[PDB]
């Protein structure tokens, strides 16, 4: 991403309304076994 | 760079702790404020011809 590099979560095409900011355009959910997604 | 920094940390990080918190709270806060003054209607209307 533009804030940094990302490490421990799967990203995902689709987009969701997002709960966590990450930031750049970027954020983050744990809803997909079950994983953090971003 | 100084070559103790775990007494350092464990006697006086945590001010720098409780401030950083503080700062990240506006952070966050900040970006709270540009999605609620540009996010108000979450609707994307493509512009026509
Ligand atoms: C997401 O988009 C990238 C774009 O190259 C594509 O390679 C990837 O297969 C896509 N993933 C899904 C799950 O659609």
């Amino acid at each position: 991403t533009r804030a940094g590099c990302l490490i421990g979560a799967e990203h995902v095409n689709n987009s969701y309304e997002c709960d966590i900011p990450i930031g750049a355009g970027i954020c983050a959910s744990y809803q997909t076994s079950q994983s953090i997604i971003a | 760079d100084s070559t103790e920094c775990s007494n350092l940390l464990l006697q006086y990080g945590s001010f720098c702790t409780q401030l950083n918190r503080a700062l990240t709270g506006i952070a966050v806060e900040q970006d709270k404020n540009t999605q609620e003054v540009f996010a108000q209607v979450k609707q994307i209307y493509k512009t026509p011809p």
